[PDB]
């Protein structure tokens, strides 16, 4: 590669125009917008474009070092909190290292496995995914055991498919490389198509499922409108499904459901948008079971809020939230009143974020509070007494797994230098014996205790305080010499939440480099003002707050002038595009975006792009142009500014942001600046991914290689 | 989706199958 060798991009005369509330009409060229289809000229670009890239990795010896150093950091054993089902055995996933899909375990003893045996000597294999096809080209991405037990609901992916599938097996019958070869697959005929963007709920009847469902498509067929709400009863086909919800006049909306486990209460949860808001129905359950004609309770009829439920005690329903309250709180909403009574059972508190809460053990609750970007568990009592934090001394990201009914709880632990702890609470054990590590993830060649995370503050444009991870292995000085990676994501109000990663560590290991994770507007870290904080018209906060993330690592010596590198995926690929154009120059030594949002003049236009509108505003309303527009990444590109080295990776397939974005911008960046200095190339890969499907682990440790690999080499980082 | 291609994911796996 040389600079100015880029592939031939045909440019068009095509012009859109736009309405401008401050300038009137405004015609936009886009020249690439025949990038937008899907082609023999676009398949020769695309080949063309990864045939540059690869042939520039080529040049880069390290990377193959690199892809050794990161197979043997992931071939560690992995496994899942187990789950007792109502048959007393217990269920968990475990992969015995580099395995794509982890498989699906049951205990050989009703009891509590002493995992320190073996995965293999206290379990045999139940479901097996990756035998669902000979080649790997099917996933399971969803599953759901009925709550007697029974039976085993399983969503299946396939590369090529824009669907999933359900599939039910009983309990008894499993799926492994040895029953698959001895007879039949042992599943039920049910087949229950078209399903995706919910979970599997099933009554506690055990008799069915919900499940949210779309309209039959033929391959030549005219976009995902028309979602229905269904119900599918075991044993039978899908033309006998009860459609539970649907809205004909509001073609776009979702839903949501949850059933309550003392087979009371069945519950719609309807979503407009992306938004953390949410219509919440509630309809009795008799022994008519699910039926159509359900009578629905309109209970939250205006979008304004996020609602989900915990549990309820008789008609006392106890919901998280966040109306009037954006850090979340656990409400009652009682439904023996005519006029529902609405009291806080758990308030708000106005600096930790209630992330998640769980009934246990019938009448106590387990709830975890993000603060300052790091988990606390708490457990309270049925008065709503906070009684105990658990594992004070932890240090990351918590979640809970259990079942309402029974007398145990799990908590998984994890963060940047803690690979994976699963702890357990036993209601029935003495007093100070109620909480033990059932099982502590081992990991291969790295000591996590080389590693250190901590917490800086730094001030953003208009003096807001962010806080931002950084992890660094303990020989690396903060001297003003290591490179830095820079990871963000930066929308939707999600969370930039400690997590571990052993390919991370062991880059940062083998170049003395650190690995920084701000918390920058428009996450949900604090809440659901940090998201306000970023988003529509003050999306350009989290752009700010990212840039400014990188200049307080060099200006305070954490990372070397020039060697700080960015990389997120999908909105995280957005922010990467609109950093690398807004930042002054040199602010990045490389850049990776992965995916990402970069025409947000036309995102609305294309497949999944409607539910972001929440996030970015709409181009099509001339108030929201106007701050839309000068942030697009693919409408601000300059001839005047050195970019970074930038490596532009793309997967094709369903509920990814189509590859258009990254077309563009990439066509666009070598048309502005086609004698850059640095590399601006783009790698795709064409496999269509089905919804919910990853990548064999091979390919993911060689495409980790090539990421880290051509950072690495941009910032002139060597082997040691 | 905060980790989800970069990072295995069996460890939380099991926090909701029933």
């Amino acid at each position: 590669w040389a600079p100015g060798n880029y592939p031939s991009t045909r440019r068009s005369d095509h012009v859109d125009t736009y309405q401008s509330a401050s300038k009137g009409e405004v015609p936009v060229p886009d020249p690439y917008q025949w990038l937008e289809e899907s082609t023999d000229e676009v398949d020769k670009w695309t080949t063309a474009q990864a045939d540059l890239a690869q042939s520039y990795l080529d040049q880069n010896a390290d990377i193959q070092k690199l892809a050794e150093k990161f197979r043997a950091s992931r071939n560690y054993a992995k496994f899942s909190a187990p789950t007792l089902l109502d048959d007393g055995h217990w269920y968990w996933f475990y992969n015995r290292g580099l395995q794509s899909q982890s498989v699906l375990y049951r205990s050989k003893e009703p009891a509590l496995p002493d995992f320190s045996k073996g995965d293999d000597n206290v379990g045999d294999v139940f479901f097996d995914p990756n035998v669902l096809a000979a080649d790997g080209s099917a996933g399971m991405v969803l599953c759901k055991f009925s709550p007697d037990g029974k039976f085993f609901a399983y969503a299946v992916s396939h590369l090529g498919g824009d669907y999933s599938t359900i599939y039910v097996r009983s309990t008894s019958s499993p799926l492994s490389q040895a029953s698959v070869a001895q007879g039949v697959d042992g599943r039920l005929s049910d087949e229950v198509k078209w399903f995706k963007f919910s979970t599997i709920i099933w009554t506690k009847d055990s008799k069915g499922f919900l499940y949210q469902r779309y309209p039959a498509r033929e391959r030549h067929e005219g976009s995902d409108r028309n979602a229905m709400m269904c119900y599918h009863k075991v044993g039978t086909t899908q033309e006998e499904d009860i459609i539970v919800y649907q809205d004909n006049e509001h073609p776009e909306w979702i839903y949501g459901a949850d059933t309550s486990e003392d087979g009371k209460y069945l519950y719609l949860y309807q979503f407009k948008d992306t938004s953390k808001k949410n219509l919440l129905w509630v309809a009795e359950l008799d022994e008519d079971g699910v039926k159509s004609g359900i009578h629905w309770r309109k209970v939250v009829n205006e979008y304004a809020a996020d609602y989900n439920i915990i549990t309820n005690h008789g008609s006392l329903v106890y919901i998280k939230t966040n109306l009037n309250a954006p850090q979340y709180k656990v409400i009652t909403i009682d439904l023996s009143k005519d006029e529902p009574e609405i009291r806080d059972f758990i308030p708000e508190e106005k600096d930790a974020k209630l992330a998640q809460v769980n009934c246990a053990n019938e009448e106590y609750f387990v709830a975890i509070y993000k603060r300052n970007v790091k988990d606390e568990i708490y457990l309270y009592s049925k008065a709503g007494v906070q009684l105990t934090r658990l594992a004070p001394d932890f240090v990351g990201a918590a979640s809970i797994a259990n079942r309402q009914k029974q007398t145990h709880f799990f908590l998984t632990l994890s963060g940047f230098n803690t690979p994976g702890t699963i702890a357990r609470y036993d209601f029935t054990a003495p007093e100070t014996q109620r909480f033990s590590i059932l099982r502590t993830t081992k990991v291969n060649e790295l000591d996590p205790d080389d590693f250190e995370s901590t917490q800086v503050w730094y001030e953003s444009k208009d003096g807001t305080k962010i806080p931002m991870f950084i992890v660094r292995h303990k020989s690396t000085k903060f001297d003003g010499t290591a490179a830095a990676i820079q990871y963000g994501y930066g929308g939707f109000a999600t969370s930039a939440d400690p997590f571990f990663s052993p390919i991370i560590l062991t880059f940062l290991q083998t170049y003395g480099a650190i690995f920084a994770v701000p918390s920058i507007r428009g996450g949900g870290e604090f809440g659901e003002e940090w998201h306000k904080g970023g988003r529509r018209e003050t999306k350009v906060n989290t752009f700010d707050d990212f840039i400014a993330a990188a200049q307080f690592l060099v200006k305070n010596k954490y990372a070397a002038p020039g060697k700080v590198a960015i990389n997120g995926a999908s909105n995280g690929g957005l922010l990467v595009m609109g950093s690398i154009v807004r930042a002054p120059e040199g602010t990045f030594g490389a850049a990776v975006p992965e995916g990402g949002v970069a025409d947000l003049l036309k995102f609305h236009k294309f497949t999944g792009g409607q539910a972001w509108i929440s996030e970015y505003g709409n181009p099509s309303i001339p108030e929201e142009f106007d701050y839309i527009y000068p942030l697009s990444p693919v409408h601000n590109v300059r001839t005047d500014k050195v970019m970074p080295a930038t490596l532009i990776t793309v997967n094709i397939g369903a509920g990814r942001v189509v590859p258009m974005h990254s077309f563009k911008f990439i066509a666009t960046l070598q048309h502005n600046v086609p004698q850059n200095p640095h590399p601006l190339l783009i790698k795709i890969d064409k496999s269509w991914l089905g919804h919910g499907m990853g990548k064999p682990t091979d390919k993911n440790v060689k495409d980790a290689a090539d990421k880290w690999g051509f950072i690495a080499r941009a910032l002139g980082l060597e082997l040691k | 989706p905060w980790t989800a291609e970069h990072v295995d994911q069996t460890l939380a796996s099991g926090n909701d199958i029933c």
